[PDB]
C-alpha cells in the first residue's frame, strides 16, 4: 500500500460519502450505540417490553406518524407494522437523498437509477437497522423509544416472525463492528450493484461500484488494522442481505392475502412489487 | 409504462 494521487482520491471519496451519509440520515450508529449504552446525554429510550410498556409508550413517546385524529388498528400487531411502514418510507427518501450524493449516480440513466434504488433500498435498510439494535431489542422512533427482540418476537404469527431474522443477521454483521465511516462507503457499494435486474447500461454502474470498491477496501484497511478479511467478510454479507430480503417479501405475502385490516403504502408496492 | 413512478418522481427532485 502507497500514499499516492489514486489512494488520495480514495480517501477523499470516503470522507464526501461519509459527510453525505451523516447529512442524510438522522440517527448515524455512534450515536445509536451511545444511546444503547447510556453513554447519551438525551433522555433515555422508553422501553417496551410487554403489552403494558407498549400501551403506555404509545402515550409517552411522541411517533412522528400517528396523530390523535386518526384512527389506526385495533390490534398492536398491526398498530406496530403500520409505523414500520411510515419509518420503512421515510427511509426510501434518506436512501434516495444519499444515493444522489454518490459521485456520477445522478449522471447515469434515469431508469437505471430507478432499478438501483428499487434493490438497494431493502438491503440498505437492515443493514442500517443493525445500527439500532442489540440481541435484547431495537432502538425505534428514532431512538426515544426501545422495543425487545421477545416482545417483537411474541407478536401473533405472522407478525412475531418479522423481526426475528433481522435480528438474526444484525447480530453476525454487528460483530464485524463496522463504524459509520465504513457503512457510508459499503451503502454505496449495494447501491451500485451493476447485477440488478433490469439494468440497461451496465458499464458506467460497474466503473462506480468498482471505485467505491477501493475505497471500501482502503478504508477497512486504514480503519481495522486488528482484523484481516473484513473486505472478504464484509462482501459475503451483501449476499446474506439478499437472502433476508427475499425471505421478508416472501413472509410478506403470508400478511398480504390473510390480512386485511391493513395495506401497503404505495411506495412500498413499488418495491417489492416485481422483485425476486 | 412506469412501474415505479413514485420512486421515478422521488428521483426527480
Ligand atoms: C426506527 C423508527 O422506529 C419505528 C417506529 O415504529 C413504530 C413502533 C410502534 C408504533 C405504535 F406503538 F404506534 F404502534 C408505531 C411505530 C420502527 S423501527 C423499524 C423496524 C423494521 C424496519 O424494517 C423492516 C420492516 O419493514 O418490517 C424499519 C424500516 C423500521
Amino acid at each position: 500500500m502507497q500514499l499516492n494521487p489514486e489512494s488520495a482520491d480514495l480517501r477523499a471519496l470516503a470522507k464526501h460519502l461519509y459527510d453525505s451519509y451523516i447529512k442524510s440520515f438522522p440517527l448515524t450508529k455512534a450515536k445509536a450505540r451511545a444511546i444503547l449504552t447510556g453513554k447519551t446525554t438525551d433522555k433515555s429510550p422508553f422501553v417496551i417490553y410487554d403489552m403494558n410498556s407498549l400501551m403506555m409508550g404509545e402515550d409517552k413517546i411522541k411517533f412522528k406518524h400517528i396523530t390523535p385524529l386518526q384512527e389506526q388498528s385495533k390490534e398492536v400487531a398491526i398498530r406496530i407494522f403500520q409505523g414500520c411502514q411510515f419509518r420503512s418510507v421515510e427511509a426510501v427518501q434518506e436512501i434516495t437523498e444519499y444515493a444522489k450524493s454518490i459521485p456520477g449516480f445522478v449522471n447515469l440513466d434515469l431508469n437505471d437509477q430507478v432499478t438501483l434504488l428499487k434493490y438497494g433500498v431493502h438491503e440498505i435498510i437492515y443493514t442500517m437497522l443493525a445500527s439500532l439494535m442489540n440481541k435484547d431489542g431495537v432502538l425505534i422512533s428514532e431512538g426515544q423509544g426501545f422495543m425487545t427482540r421477545e416482545f417483537l418476537k411474541s407478536l401473533r404469527k405472522p407478525f412475531g416472525d418479522f423481526m426475528e431474522p433481522k435480528f438474526e443477521f444484525a447480530v453476525k454483521f454487528n460483530a464485524l463492528e463496522l463504524d459509520d465511516s465504513d457503512l457510508a462507503i459499503f451503502i454505496a457499494v449495494i447501491i451500485l450493484s451493476g447485477d440488478r435486474p433490469g439494468l440497461l447500461n451496465v458499464k458506467p454502474i460497474e466503473d462506480i461500484q468498482d471505485n467505491l470498491l477501493q475505497a471500501l477496501e482502503l478504508q477497512l484497511k486504514l480503519n481495522h488494522p486488528e482484523s484481516s478479511q473484513l473486505f472478504a467478510k464484509l462482501l459475503q454479507k451483501m449476499t446474506d442481505l439478499r437472502q433476508i430480503v427475499t425471505e421478508h417479501v416472501q413472509l410478506l405475502q403470508v400478511i398480504k392475502k390473510t390480512e386485511t385490516d391493513m395495506s401497503l403504502h404505495p411506495l412500498l408496492q413499488e418495491i417489492y412489487k416485481d422483485l425476486y | 409504462t412506469e412501474r415505479h413512478k413514485i420512486l421515478h418522481r422521488l428521483l426527480q427532485e
